[PDB]
């Protein structure tokens, strides 16, 4: 067909450059939605950057997810669609999807059709938009020397690089499980843990109501063992 | 903010369009407009009457 | 037979996978396509039965049956607002065919919201329908 | 720009004639 | 009678582009050369078919390995 | 270095002193020449480079040899011209101002560069470096792919 | 440091391998570089390579230039290009992350495009349509020649060799299931260890089967499903409303 | 903004014909999809090559040629043009001189066909034929 959509590429992404200089290969690959033959569109940001830009998406399926053509991210908000889905279920809503259909045929087909899903009916009409983002904003208002020690009381969600900087700074080895808790912390040398010791939801035994948190830890414990 | 578009020419060996592949697609209807379908005739006798011959 | 949730999903497939090569066959054989979306209704997933009743629709909008059955689908699941949102759709495609005024009529009359089956019927009258409609208004 | 800089400079590549190192 | 308008010509066609060079070779070396371009060319379209079991001899004399 | 016929003026008298030179030159391109079976990419085209340097140096040699050092016979020159151990084209670039270094013709070529413009190896490394400073960055490439070009050296 | 030294080369093009795998088959495909004619038995095997970081990571090409992308050959521990590579060495830090971080939403940290789907074995590159950064570990009977090791040895045998590679938001091994769930940091962490420890050997030079690594089937790591346990799927919910709750104040 | 093309070492397109023997990675993947394509203009070259075939009076013809960088065609681009009376000549002179060779020679060795076997390759022409000298041509000697 001619080519009568023009191509929808963000700002940041694009490069903050008064002129580039982009290629199209018309017809020149399927999309990574949907499969489909469209223009493809690309070019270095700078002109000694080594990094392409190539259009990964059709034009239609930017449109109808209401997106960046290079980016995968939301033309208005610049961050990622289903994230932004997210965000719109929870203010205004409860239920906002956009769901691609995995099967071969019948993404060509969903492609095709000239209807805005979920969250690209929102973004689109900037008022909308505007609107969402301000109801968005109301709904917001003693060493022995052990280098090697078996932390415990760790909260279920917190993660070991959070742990690990944390000690850091505090400033090597970690070894934590979720289940247990039994967080087998192990220092790169003796002299480090003195330095750390020296140094100090920190509870901190050096094995080599506390009462009801150590039954907690009990049978949590036994539980990560059976498993 | 301003771009300059070009058409890389290609080497006359590769593919000119490697994209088009001869897909089979389903076309979706887009008839988002309804649309009447009209006609304006109510017969009873000669309408009842016919039936039983044809 | 049909025990747990996976091996129901299995049997969803299956089925579908028969109701739609058929389909596949002979586009139109409406019969067909009411019964799968019959099986929809059963499967109580209703936005599937939906849009097994579209494209039914589309691919023949003359045959009222298939409006018909459709319209009692939604209503069965007490979704009378698409009930009703279809009707309309209905009578504005086909508004020369009774049936369907009917249908939107009792249904209205059911639900006991007077001022709009009056209302419907002024629309309906306005049209120079058959005496029949002026007869039951 | 002097030329002699680029004299002096032509000859840090570590390579001679057309392909040259430059570290 | 030979139709004028079309005085775009093959070679000259691809002389346009950069994907071309020439060089001086001997008409041997070109022969040469086409045998093996030709040999690649042919068993890269077979292979891609996917029936390997159809073995190019080297004198283009076609045969299957199996039955 | 074509094929010795009957339709081959024999070399002239002073080829016997360069002949063990450009020996060396066509033994290098026929150690260039063979299935180096070089899985990578990027080594591949090294090797390909290896045989454009070496034949820009062959030429660049008869060049020096005829026009700088200004030693052999002018009937020698074209003797080999013609049965083409030196490239003739490259040579008149050569002798033409800007180019007095010049890896090869390919990199001069407007039509087959994507941008209607001539190999970066052209741009003189000081500009290049000069523009680097300007944006932050350093000098982002090191050869071309045409030939392996780290500047041309028009300085 | 890896900043401090040069790259050292993983192993010079002389020592690394030909494209011409176990003939599978009787006869080679040309077009296609695989076999054909019989495909009798299966066709994974174990990397004669690993990237050890200490002793090879360090500057390159791309480290002048400001590549974006990781050498997916330095991954897998075979690069053939050490500093002369355009693609970086070294494992991927906050610094890096932070900065392709635009990018790596569309494509991996080794600069390839991802999809629409997961390949059916969650196995490949993965979605743009998912986040993911939880990395399934398989065939580790198959990585250890059947050794019988303990789940306790396998765990942490698993932490030594992932933990080396990127920072890890946690990692449990399933004795029922006798696999792993890899948790990282961030997603190019993740699509690096993918790389980086697929078809590789969970065995240690202390181990017996030291010499036999070759000769079993490597670590089958590929890409996680969420977990069914609602236990995880609540804490997963949480950090998303988090997220959200970032991205939400960063609009205005 | 136009110049002629690269008169490039022939040795450049030789290397590359080496290496496209051998092909079998993910390099050079596009190259083989370039090699199909060229089966468009194989036939072309085919032609071109036999127009530029060595009269039998020339001992070693050279010639110009466009080949793809990836090796995947290598076309003869010269058209093969002569002097109409001289060329007549040429011919004439081979004539009376395949008459008399047919005369003198008691049996002629004709050669077999096809000239190779199914397993011998096309060998190189760098490799093999490049080092030797060629044999004198035909062509009857002139006062
Ligand atoms: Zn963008
Ligand atoms: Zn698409
Ligand atoms: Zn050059
Ligand atoms: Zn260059
Ligand atoms: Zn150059
Ligand atoms: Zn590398």
């Amino acid at each position: 067909e001619i080519n009568e959509p023009p191509p929808n590429i963000c700002e940041q992404c694009l490069g903050d450059e008064a002129n580039i200089r982009m290629t199209k290969i018309p017809q020149g690959s399927e999309c990574k939605i949907c499969t489909l033959p469209f223009t493809l569109y690309h070019f270095k940001t700078s002109k000694r950057s080594n990094n392409i830009i190539k259009t990964l998406i059709c034009v239609r399926c930017a449109t109808q997810r209401n997106i960046c053509q290079c980016c995968m991210l939301d033309s208005r908000w610049h961050i990622p669609i289903q994230l932004r889905d997210h965000l719109i279920s929870l203010v205004n809503e409860e239920n906002v999807m956009t769901e691609e259909a995995k099967n071969d045929m019948m993404k060509r087909f969903l492609s095709l059709k000239n209807v805005k899903l979920g969250g690209a009916q929102i973004t689109s009409d900037p008022s909308e938009a505007d609107n969402i983002v301000d109801k968005l904003k109301n709904i917001l208002l003693k060493n022995p020397s052990t280098k090697s020690f078996f932390l415990y009381n760790i909260d279920a969600s917190i993660p070991e690089w959070k742990i690990t900087d944390t000690v850091s700074q505090l400033l090597l080895s970690l070894i934590v499980n979720h289940k247990a808790k039994c967080g087998g912390l192990r220092f790169q040398s003796s002299e480090l843990g003195e330095r750390f010791v020296s140094k100090i939801i920190f509870i901190i035994p050096w094995s080599s109501t506390a009462e009801n948190i150590k039954l907690s830890l009990s049978l949590n414990k036994l539980i990560q063992l059976e498993l | 903010h301003h771009i300059e578009v070009v058409s890389k020419q290609m080497d006359p060996l590769l593919p000119r369009f490697v994209g088009k592949k001869a897909r089979k697609v389903v076309a979706p209807t887009e008839n988002d407009e309804v649309v009447p379908v009209l006609h304006m005739d109510g017969s009873n006798d000669r309408g009842e009457a016919d039936p039983n011959e044809w | 037979d049909i025990l747990d949730l996976e091996e129901l999903r299995e049997y969803q497939r299956r089925k579908r996978t028969e109701y739609e090569g058929y389909l596949k066959r002979n586009r139109l054989d409406m019969g067909q396509w009411i019964r799968y979306a019959q099986f929809e209704i059963e499967q109580h997933d209703m936005r599937r039965a939906r849009s097994i009743f579209e494209r039914a629709l589309l691919v023949d909008s003359s045959f009222i049956p298939l409006w018909i059955r459709y319209i009692d689908a939604e209503l069965k699941v007490k979704c009378i607002n698409h009930a009703r949102n279809l009707m309309n759709r209905a009578i504005s495609t086909l508004p020369r065919v009774d049936k369907l005024w009917y249908k939107y009529l009792i249904v209205e009359e059911s639900l006991n919201n007077v001022e709009i089956v009056r209302s419907l019927y002024t629309k309906w009258c306005s049209l120079e329908p058959g005496v029949n409609a002026w007869n039951s208004f | 720009f002097t030329k002699s800089e680029l004299k002096r400079r032509r000859k840090t590549r570590k390579g001679d004639g057309p392909w040259g190192s430059w570290s | 009678l030979p139709t004028n308008h079309n005085k775009t010509k093959l070679l000259k066609s691809l002389k346009n582009t950069k994907y071309f060079q020439q060089t001086t070779i001997d008409w041997v070396e070109a022969g040469l050369q086409l045998c093996r371009q030709g040999h690649n060319m042919l068993n890269l379209l077979i292979h891609r078919k996917g029936l390997t079991y159809l073995h190019l001899d080297y004198n283009f004399n076609l045969k299957p390995t199996k039955t | 270095p074509r094929i010795k016929t009957r339709r081959s003026k024999p070399a002239p008298d002073g080829f016997e002193k360069i002949k063990p030179t450009l020996t060396d030159f066509e033994i290098q391109l026929r150690d260039a020449q063979k299935d180096k079976s070089s899985k990578l990419a990027a080594k591949s085209n090294e090797q390909l480079w290896e045989i454009m340097q070496l034949h820009h140096q062959r030429s660049r040699y008869i060049y020096t040899l005829y026009y700088k050092r200004k030693a052999i016979s002018k009937d020698l020159y074209d003797w080999l011209i013609k049965e083409k151990y030196a490239d003739k084209l490259l040579i008149a670039k050569w002798r033409k101002t800007g180019y007095e270094k010049l890896c090869c013709l390919r990199c001069i070529q407007k039509n087959e560069t994507n941008n209607g413009s001539t190999c970066i190896c052209r741009v003189p490394r000081a500009q290049l470096e000069e523009e680097a400073r300007k944006k932050g960055t350093q000098v982002s490439f090191h050869q071309c792919v045409h030939c392996g070009c780290r500047g041309c050296a028009s300085t | 440091s890896w900043r401090d030294k040069s790259a050292k080369v993983q192993v010079k093009e002389s020592e690394l391998p030909s494209s011409i795998p176990a003939q599978t088959g009787l006869t080679f495909n040309i077009w296609y570089n695989k076999w054909s004619q019989g495909f009798a038995g299966n066709t994974r095997f174990v990397s004669p390579f690993a990237l050890q970081p200490q002793l090879h990571s360090g500057k390159t090409r791309g480290d002048n230039d400001g590549q974006l992308f990781f050498c997916l050959f330095f991954a897998k521990g075979m690069c053939c290009l050490g500093p002369k590579c355009e693609y970086l060495h070294h494992i991927p830090d906050e610094e890096d992350i932070g900065k392709l971080a635009l990018r790596t939403e569309v494509l991996d940290c080794f600069g390839r495009e991802k999809f629409a789907d997961y390949r059916e074995d969650m196995g490949g590159i993965g979605s743009f349509r998912k986040k993911n950064k939880t990395l399934y570990v398989g065939g580790i009977d198959g990585a250890l020649n059947s050794k019988h090791l303990k789940p306790a040895q396998i765990e942490s045998r698993i932490r030594f060799v992932f933990s080396r590679l990127g920072d890890i938001d946690r990692i449990r091994y399933v004795e029922s299931k006798n696999c792993g769930f890899v948790k990282f940091k961030y997603q190019a962490n993740a699509e690096f260890a993918k790389e980086a420890m697929s078809n590789q050997t969970l065995l240690l030079p202390s181990d017996k089967e030291w010499d036999d690594r070759r000769e079993g089937t490597g670590l089958l790591v590929k890409w996680a499903n969420e977990d069914p346990d609602p236990a995880a799927q609540k804490r997963l919910q949480e950090e998303l409303k988090l997220e959200s709750l970032n991205m939400m104040v960063h609009l205005i | 903004l136009y110049t002629p093309k690269a008169e490039m070492p022939p040795e450049h397109l030789r290397k590359i014909i080496n290496t496209h023997s051998d092909m079998a990675s993910k390099m050079y993947n596009t190259d083989k999809k370039a090699f199909l394509g060229a089966l468009k203009y194989l036939p072309h070259a085919i032609l071109k090559l036999l127009e530029n075939m060595p009269h039998p009076w020339e001992q070693a013809k050279e010639v110009k040629v466009l080949y793809h960088t990836s090796g995947a065609i290598t076309f003869v681009n010269e058209t093969p043009r002569v002097i109409e009376p001289v060329y007549t000549a040429q011919w004439s002179a081979t004539w009376i001189a395949m008459r008399r060779e047919k005369r003198d020679r008691t049996h002629f060795k004709r050669m077999r066909f096809p000239p190779f076997d199914d397993d011998e390759p096309p060998l190189s022409y760098e490799q093999h034929i490049e080092n030797i000298e060629p044999l004198d041509p035909i062509n009857l000697p002139l006062d």
